């Protein structure tokens, strides 16, 4: 009774619903803003598109709803409504790539002497660079700038939490990922009067390692019977033809290949790295095949009187043999020896060489988790 | 205090939201557009459509909010909502495919004499031309018009407000890249009514295409094509002993072409490109087809090859004689002679057309380099 | 007209009623509200992201004490009707699985008992992240776990408290659904220094797997194994076949490489195991091998791969001579290695082809225990 | 001038739902009209387009001519949407999609009473295109839209021009083009008995399209195809005997590449419409091609295998040679290419044949047609 | 005039829309409902969804709309907007998958008496089963049930009106043809309560599917590979010298089919049918190589075929009597005459197993055309 219908009322009376709990142009109200993360659903490495899910906590003081002995010592602790309090129309200057989901307006938990708190987890679109260097091993980190869209601070200051909160404290364990760590970055870019948005960083790590494996197999496997089509000149010498019919189906195969690649980083480029070589790598067993295609071509030819009759049948036979015995001089297996070793260094070289590289891309940029 | 609820409550009173604050007949109502795209997240030159940031500076005037000691002696300038008034319904002419986005519910700033601005930070939907004139090297001009949607000079009109660039905040992840851009003022009056017509921003995006990865896949399978044609002239001269063997190749490559096809007109079809550009591949790959066809055939071309003791001893020696002569028969068929001729006849013609192609690719690669 | 018009002016649900204020007789325990969670459909699965599209039926209780009427109203029909705007409505929140809010199963007509006792349970559409992991695919594909309750209020503003999944599972799914318990909860936790909320937790314990990928998909496995399998046998039959022997490599290998490559498609849209994945591409690397030993067992091989007395000597010379050339070949042709050959082929697939449905059993026995 | 007198006067009668029906047994003077602005999507195997459409609105209510205040203040008004009498739109056999910023927008009200208004409309129809439309002589689009609330017995709408048109803003980057539009204004009784006509508004559109990009994809492939399968046809009388099996390396590429055809273009038809005449020319211009084609190999596949001491025993060798003769005399009489040289000009004019039936035929489809 | 004021204003204090014309404790709200079904825009056979169009005749009766020669008098019937009716959330049980649209904000209908109907021209997307067992020749008539959503019998209930097809406006371009369409309706009262729920009217589409595109597609490959099959029985006799060139064939052969299958999971996947179906192919199809399998294995079967001076005479014809009888033993397997059975052993087996397959798809549809 204390009055109350008379609180009750004359707040209802004079409270305005439309108004910023501070007094004038000042050190304004100092809201508090920390988002303890859910998880994450999907991130588009490619065009560097992140939609994860988190609660957004908000909360300042409206020393406007101090209440008193019913609702104030009454019940310490009430819910009601947002919908009456100026809310961070918050945009992300990278990410906030759309809307909000369970954002805005839902209750929130209003404490006696005017403390508010406001617990919503929500879905939102955002976009932080992870641009086309998120498969480094060195990856990369970024910029992730949460701020309001139509407010400029200057009627309330924005503050947070712990900035090592981590993001690996709500990462996605669907991630084929991994994280490091989340600076939290207070800002205010002076290119707007309007103090804004704050930078947080994400120091990613994602390591799927799942297809790059039978990827080797046709590197490999493909260098079986391409080592086998260099090994099967002087293993089967009339490779010859059969050995062009390996190229076809090698240069398919590797052609197919090219088809796969393009529409799988069709949703998650970066650096070309492994491509880069293996690009190399895909040039050399296609010209080392294509050269020792033209090693293949390279051969022109390749690719009395009763007694009488006797010499007349000593001549054919031996004069023709020669002939062909002119083809072997003509078709030793010098190169093919020389070369398949050439293809020894070539092969075992260019092979050691990607191997050290994706071997060095592995180990050598691995450190720079931070 | 100072006649505070007083105040307050008479501006709500007597001022309708709705009205627009006409001066007279005359004039209209001064409006200024001044578009800013603070930066575009993704466009498809296909379907000519973007998304693009964009901070709309909209200004004019209402008489009615210039104020005395007891508003502008408040504080100077202050920030008034929206709602309260009447928003230009702004309009991309051929374009406009989506509506402004965080437009809406914005606010906006009142001088102490009354000037208005409404500068809310928008990205929306795009649509320009493309035509299947914007993908070339030599572009086309993006043309597109901004105005007063329903409201004529009479009643209102749109005013520019400055110049400034497209690619000053041209998407770097653009597979396109700009030339420059401009905007000029203009008023449509129709012969149709003798009325004076709304104002206009006219647009000019002058970009040309093409993000060069695609251009290296694409050339070098066909000078990888050009040396197996190459063979495909040098294997038969130098060893026509695999003809048929390259009669593969001519079916895995085609086939190779024809795979290349798919892709690239997808390509086509996620890209639009000046059709003329079609024609290169078209001679190229075609000749590619004709010099196969008749390369080939001719490879083809020829018929087979793609005492009385002592007498027997003459009907024997008779019998191996004129088969010996069957044996060059053949020969004179297959001769090393032109296969010559077709290797330079077309090397020629390859390098003719090759360099011919290297021609107008060349040329207004002599114009757009420029 | 018992007092009818004063009485629902006596509610004026909206007006007299509190419906910004929860009737919970104020600040105590809480009001008792009670969830009741029956799935009527699932209509869509995604293995590999943990995420589910399925509908629920949410039915709520909890007593309103306000909406007690009497004779004019309760009496006057003991059952009526009451928008969502009139009728206090428990925020629940859909605790790991509403990463996608609720629809129609939002401010719905509820159903107002006599004494206060409301009732509100429309269908609810809505998106899941439920513990799919990359365990969800062993055979006992884990145990889905999902919460539902009031989100806004806690342990002294609301009191939640506690129906198979197969109830309404979708039959077009490509899983089978093995049991679905349910039991209520209230919790409080460190970083709170007070309980609260109360909710329904339902746990989904499914499986999946066709009994169709298997089928078109080992079919090819004992047909192209026969050719290999036939390849080895094919070497004695005629291995003059040497180039197109040849030829069925390229066939074969052809064959195999984009095989695989319909293997990951299916794959990425399904998180596939390591265990599994690897029986499939260890096999047919196997024949794969065999395609490469293929090459060389089938081209191996270095060659496989008295004056008129005077004269004809001379040829009984070149006769003999070059029958040494002929004979180094056979000396290579190594036949009596052939049956050894297939046999150790036919010794191996049988190793290994039983390796694997031996392994296939050797975990087919374990969960079966 | 009374001005706010006034406005306050009818605002206090102003009926909000009532229609301007001087009495109830003639019905208002409703006018319409659209131009085409925009022919977003055409999907004609399911009938259905998108289009913005210039909505033009007009009727007539005095119950609102005004005096020196507003009438002669200006005689235009742009009055609220929600403020008069507004036509809910729709194409009875078309719209299929509640129409889009076709409602909602600011009217005209002159001063006699007369209302002018006009918004944009992007929204589905399902017009024509029924197993037919893809020909040369083309279905014309029938679309009918009226106000689907009330029925002419009080509403009545008028058009105008049913002669003059669709191209007006017909869209070029579409894959057909317009010849025609006709619109009539009508009353309502249609096929299902209905009665108490509803006036409504049609439209027809009678276009042209057709231009193939695909059609020398297609026609140089089949003439490199034909003459590949003539090679396979005159090349064996060229080719050698190792060419049996060369013909038949290129049925195996040739049909490779055929149903890869036939995969390429169904898919081509079933993402956008569908008919069969043309549909015919190619499967069975396309099958003959395979017939003769494996006729050919059937036919290099006829042919039954083409597919003193001293004396006694010069007497037997000198038989093996006559001996082997009468072999290699089999090959003779087997081998006398009759059928083969003749298989060459059998394709050849059949070729001719085939190809005159078809493009000779294509001739008319297009002439007649033309 | 004629108590002009006093009519509307009574009318609209005591009147409710909220509410529902309960008449005392017994037959529910008397709700008449019917489909009339005019349209089938969009339908899919895989995912079983159907977006058509039903105006949702309804008929009910509200006593209090009952008048006297003040609303009666005024104009016999008298059209009242919807709002003033209660709206049951009517829904498709087992369909439903979509919103109707184009029910709200339209025209209700009322009698001098009370009478009352609305035939609102609904759209909506459904969802109801077709299975695999919906396009085969034999049909599945989809239930579609259809009745009040969130209220119980106490309350309201629904009743068939009358009997129509569904044929009576089925769509001409469906892929689909109808048999028959019949609508009873019900209450279903649960043995889980004891209470008396809901009603509903019951749909049963009973229509058979199929173009036949997929048809002639499917044995067009099966007669035309069972040509090269058929070439691969026939080859051996007129041209067993192209055993290997056989071989070619059936990798061409396996992989088209192979390539074949994939067709179909995509098609099939892409449009249901009952698997009972695909298994024909199935074993048919591997039934080509089953037999290649035999055949050609069977066709490479064979173990190769797949004085003094009188003295060297004597050596001589030696040498050529050995090597003689030797040619005579790879002929001695190649007999020609297996060769014969294995064509007509498998010719008749196909001519058999293809009139198997032509069997049960012929007698399947001597059930289907019926």
């Amino acid at each position: 009774s204390v009055m109350e219908d008379t609180l009750l009322s004359v707040l209802f009376e004079n409270y305005n619903p439309k108004v910023r709990p501070s007094q004038t142009v000042g050190d304004k109200v100092t809201v508090r803003v920390g988002l303890t993360l859910t998880s994450l659903l999907i991130l588009n490495e490619k065009n560097e598109e992140m939609t994860t899910s988190v609660f957004l906590n908000l909360a300042w003081t409206d020393y406007r709803l101090q209440w008193d002995p019913a609702a104030y010592e009454g019940i310490k602790d009430l819910s009601i409504p947002s919908d009456d309090v100026w809310q961070p129309d918050i945009v992300l200057m990278n990410n906030n790539d759309g809307s909000f989901e369970i954002t805005l307006h839902v209750n929130v938990l209003v404490q006696h002497t005017g403390a508010v708190s406001w617990h919503p987890s929500a879905i939102y679109r955002s976009s932080c660079t992870i641009k086309v260097m998120y498969f480094p091993f060195d990856w990369q980190n970024c910029t992730m700038v949460f701020k309001s869209y139509t407010y400029d601070t200057s009627e309330v200051i924005l503050q947070h939490a712990l900035d090592a909160m981590i993001n690996q404290d709500a990462f996605t364990e669907n991630g084929q990922w991994s994280i490091e760590h989340k600076p939290s970055r207070k800002n205010w870019r002076s290119d707007d009067p309007s103090y804004e948005d704050v930078t947080f960083y994400l120091i990613i790590q994602r390591k799927p390692l799942f297809y790059i494996v039978y990827t080797i197999v046709p590197c490999i496997l493909i260098s079986i019977l391409a080592i086998l089509v260099f090994y099967l000149p002087p293993d089967a010498g009339e490779k010859m033809s059969l050995s062009i019919s390996a190229l076809l189906a090698l240069t398919v195969f590797l052609l197919l290949l090219a088809d796969k690649v393009p529409e799988t980083s069709l949703s998650v480029p970066i650096i070309i790295s492994y491509l880069m070589f293996i690009m190399i790598l895909v040039a050399f067993s296609v010209i080392l095949s294509v050269v020792v295609l033209n090693l293949h071509h390279r051969s022109p030819n390749t690719h009395e009187a009763v007694e009488a009759i006797k010499y007349i049948a000593e001549q054919l036979e031996s004069a023709s043999e020669f002939d062909d015995l002119k083809k072997d001089w003509q078709y030793v297996a010098m190169v093919a020896d020389r070369l398949f070793l050439y293809i020894f260094i070539t092969m075992c070289s260019i092979g050691t060489f990607s191997i050290f590289l994706d071997a060095s891309h592995n180990v050598p940029p691995d450190n720079p988790f931070a | 205090s100072e006649h505070e609820t007083r105040l307050v409550a008479n501006l709500l009173e007597n001022y309708n939201k709705v009205i627009r604050p006409v001066e007279h007949h005359t004039h209209f109502v001064d409006i200024t557009v001044g578009l800013q795209l603070i930066q575009l997240i993704n466009v498809d030159e296909v379907n000519q459509i973007v998304e693009t940031n964009v901070r709309l500076r909209q200004q004019w005037i209402d008489v009615r909010l210039r104020w005395n000691p007891a508003d502008y002696g408040g504080i100077k300038k202050i920030r008034l909502p929206s709602d309260d008034v009447w928003l230009p319904d702004l309009v991309l002419y051929n374009n406009a495919d989506g509506d402004f986005a965080i437009v809406h519910m914005t606010k906006l700033l009142l001088d102490y004499t009354g000037k208005i601005m409404w500068t809310p930070p928008a990205i929306f939907k795009s649509y320009c031309e493309i035509i299947v004139t914007h993908f070339p090297f030599d572009q086309q001009n993006c043309t597109m018009k901004l105005g007063i949607w329903t409201y004529d000079g009479t009643k209102v009109s749109i005013s520019p407000e400055s110049d400034r660039p497209d690619l000053s905040t041209f998407m770097e992840s653009g597979e396109w890249v700009m030339k420059d851009y401009r905007g000029w003022k203009h008023w449509v009056y129709y012969t149709c009514c003798p009325d004076t017509p709304y104002l206009d921003i006219t647009y000019h995006f002058i970009m040309q295409r093409i993000p060069l990865y695609f251009v290296v896949n694409v050339i070098i399978p066909c000078l990888l094509f050009s040396f197996l044609t190459v063979l495909v002239f040098y294997l038969p001269t130098d060893s026509g002993e695999k003809m048929t063997l390259s009669i593969s190749v001519l079916l895995s490559l085609t086939v190779f072409l024809l795979v290349i096809v798919e892709l690239i007109p997808s390509t086509s079809s996620a890209v639009p490109l000046i059709g003329k550009y079609m024609l290169f591949t078209m001679i190229f790959v075609i000749s590619s087809i004709i010099v196969t066809v008749v390369v080939i055939n001719t490879h083809h071309r020829s018929p087979s090859t793609h005492s009385a003791i002592e007498g027997v001893k003459y009907i024997a020696e008779h019998m191996k004689s004129d088969e010996e002569s069957s044996n060059a028969a053949e020969e004179w068929k297959y001769v090393a002679m032109v296969i010559d001729h077709i290797l330079l006849c077309v090397f020629m013609l390859i390098c003719i057309i090759g360099t011919v192609s290297v021609f107008a690719g060349r040329l207004i690669e002599l114009s757009q380099e420029g | 007209v018992n007092e009818e018009e004063r009485l629902i002016n006596d509610l004026l649900i909206v007006n007299k009623y509190n419906k910004h204020v929860r009737p919970v007789k104020h600040n105590n325990e809480v009001v008792n509200i009670a969830l009741s969670l029956t799935l009527s459909n699932l209509i869509s699965l995604k293995e590999t992201d943990e995420t589910l599209t399925t509908n629920v039926w949410m039915d709520h209780a909890w007593y309103d004490h306000r909406l007690t009427w009497n004779a004019s109203e309760y009496s006057d029909i003991s059952i009526l009707r009451l928008r969502p705007e009139l009728i206090w409505i428990p925020d629940i929140v859909l605790q790991n699985n509403n990463d996608g809010q609720y629809n129609v199963a939002y401010f719905c007509n509820v159903l107002v008992r006599p004494n206060g006792y409301v009732t509100w349970l429309p269908p609810a559409i809505f998106r899941s992240s439920c513990p799919i992991n990359v365990l969800y695919f062993p055979f006992d594909w884990q145990n889905c776990s999902l919460k539902f309750t009031a989100l806004n209020y806690n342990a002294n503003e609301i009191s939640m408290d506690l129906i198979i999944d197969p109830e309404a599972f979708t039959e077009n799914g490509e899983w089978e659904i093995i049991h679905k318990p349910a039991k209520k909860n209230i919790y409080g936790d460190k970083f709170p220094n007070g309980t609260n909320y109360q909710d329904v937790t339902f746990y989904l314990i499914i499986r999946r797997k066709p009994l169709f990928y298997v089928i078109n998909f080992i079919t090819p496995c004992v047909l192209i194994s026969f050719l290999a399998a036939l390849a080895f046998y094919l070497p004695a039959e005629s291995g003059e076949k040497m180039s197109t022997a040849i030829c069925v490599l390229l066939a074969q290998a052809v064959f195999l490489l984009l095989t695989s490559q319909r293997l990951p498609e299916t794959a990425l849209a399904v998180p596939l195991i390591g265990k599994y994945l690897m029986f499939i591409m260890s096999l047919v690397t196997g024949v794969v091998v065999n395609c490469g030993i293929v090459l060389n067992f089938h081209f191996r091989t270095p060659s496989t791969h008295s004056g008129i007395d005077s004269t004809n000597y001379i040829v009984k010379q070149i006769k003999e001579k070059n029958a040494y050339d002929e004979e180094v070949g056979n000396w290579n042709l190594v036949g009596q290695t052939i049956d050894r050959l297939s046999m150790f082929i036919i010794t191996p697939v049988m190793v290994l082809g039983t390796i694997f449905i031996f392994v296939m059993g050797n975990f087919n026995r374990p969960p079966a225990k | 001038n009374e001005e706010g007198r006034l406005i306050e006067k009818l605002l206090g009668d102003y009926d909000k739902r009532i229609k301007p029906a001087k009495t109830l047994d003639h019905v208002i003077d409703v006018t319409l009209k659209l131009t085409l602005t925009n022919l977003i999507s055409l999907n004609e195997k399911e009938e259905a387009l998108t289009t913005n459409v210039w909505i033009e609105i007009q009727w007539n209510d005095y119950r609102l001519s005004w005096n020196t205040s507003e009438y002669e203040g200006i005689d235009l008004v742009r009055i609220p949407s929600e403020l008069l009498w507004l036509p809910d739109v729709v194409l009875e056999n078309n719209v299929d999609g509640q129409f889009e910023v076709a409602y909602y927008a600011n009217v005209l009200v002159y001063n006699d009473g007369s209302m002018y208004w006009l918004p944009p409309a992007i929204y589905r129809s399902t017009c024509p295109i029924a197993v037919t439309y893809f020909p040369f002589d083309w279905q014309n689009c029938s679309l009918v839209f009226r106000s689907q609330t009330y029925n002419a017995h009080e509403v009545n709408l008028q058009l105008s021009a049913e002669e003059g048109i669709d191209p007006e803003d017909f869209t070029e980057n579409g894959e057909w083009t317009i010849r025609h539009r006709p619109a009539k204004k009508n009353y309502n009784w249609q096929l299902t008995k209905d009665d108490i006509d509803f006036q409504e508004i049609i439209f027809f559109l009678i276009i042209q399209r057709k231009p193939l990009f695909y059609i020398i994809n297609i026609i140089a492939p089949c003439v490199l195809i034909s003459s590949l399968v003539v090679l396979v046809y005159f090349l064996p009388a060229q080719a050698g005997g190792q060419k049996c099996t060369l013909s038949i390396s290129v049925l195996l590429a040739q049909t490779i590449f055929l149903f890869l055809i036939a995969q390429k273009v169904p898919e081509t038809s079933l993402n956008v419409p569908l008919i069969g005449k043309y549909l015919i020319f190619v499967m069975f211009v396309s099958l003959v091609i395979v017939t003769n084609c494996v006729i050919v190999l059937n036919v290099s596949l006829r042919t039954p295998n083409t597919h003193s001491c001293v004396e006694a025993c010069n007497f037997i060798a000198k038989s093996t040679k006559e001996q082997n003769d009468s072999g290699s005399e089999n090959e003779n009489w087997v081998l006398i290419g009759k059928v083969i040289d003749k298989a060459c000009f059998w394709i050849a004019l059949l070729l001719f044949s085939l190809g005159t039936l078809a493009i000779f035929l294509t001739g008319h489809l297009n002439q007649v047609p033309e």
